[PDB]
């Protein structure tokens, strides 16, 4: 019998397979002036890892 | 009618980000009078209605 037992932990993060696929982009139209320097913002789906 | 000096669309992130933004020509006139009527005040026939082109 096992009189001495020791254990270990592993927080295995499980990112989604469809994560960096069709990222949410609210800036579908980015019309601006010829000399405009507007930034662009986008976020990945589920915002996980990649 | 909304008036602003910033060249940013109403739906843009920099603007309020709501509603559709459309270009407006001329100044808004309160419904009741249209301006030039009579040299000595008698008053002409004004125009009314919204969106109506006259």
């Amino acid at each position: 019998v096992a009189t001495v037992t020791k254990k270990a932990s592993a927080s295995i993060k499980i990112y989604p397979v469809v994560s960096q696929i069709v990222p949410k982009e609210s800036t579908i139209s980015m019309n601006f002036n010829q000399t405009k320097n507007l930034e662009v913002s986008l976020l990945p789906a589920d915002a996980n890892n990649t | 009618y909304r008036i602003g000096s910033y060249y940013i669309t109403e739906e843009d992130i920099n603007p309020g980000d709501s509603i559709s933004l459309g270009f407006g020509s001329w100044a808004k006139v309160t419904g009741v009078i249209m301006g030039t009527g009579v040299v000595n005040p008698d008053g002409s026939v004004p125009n009314a209605q919204r969106v109506e082109f006259q």
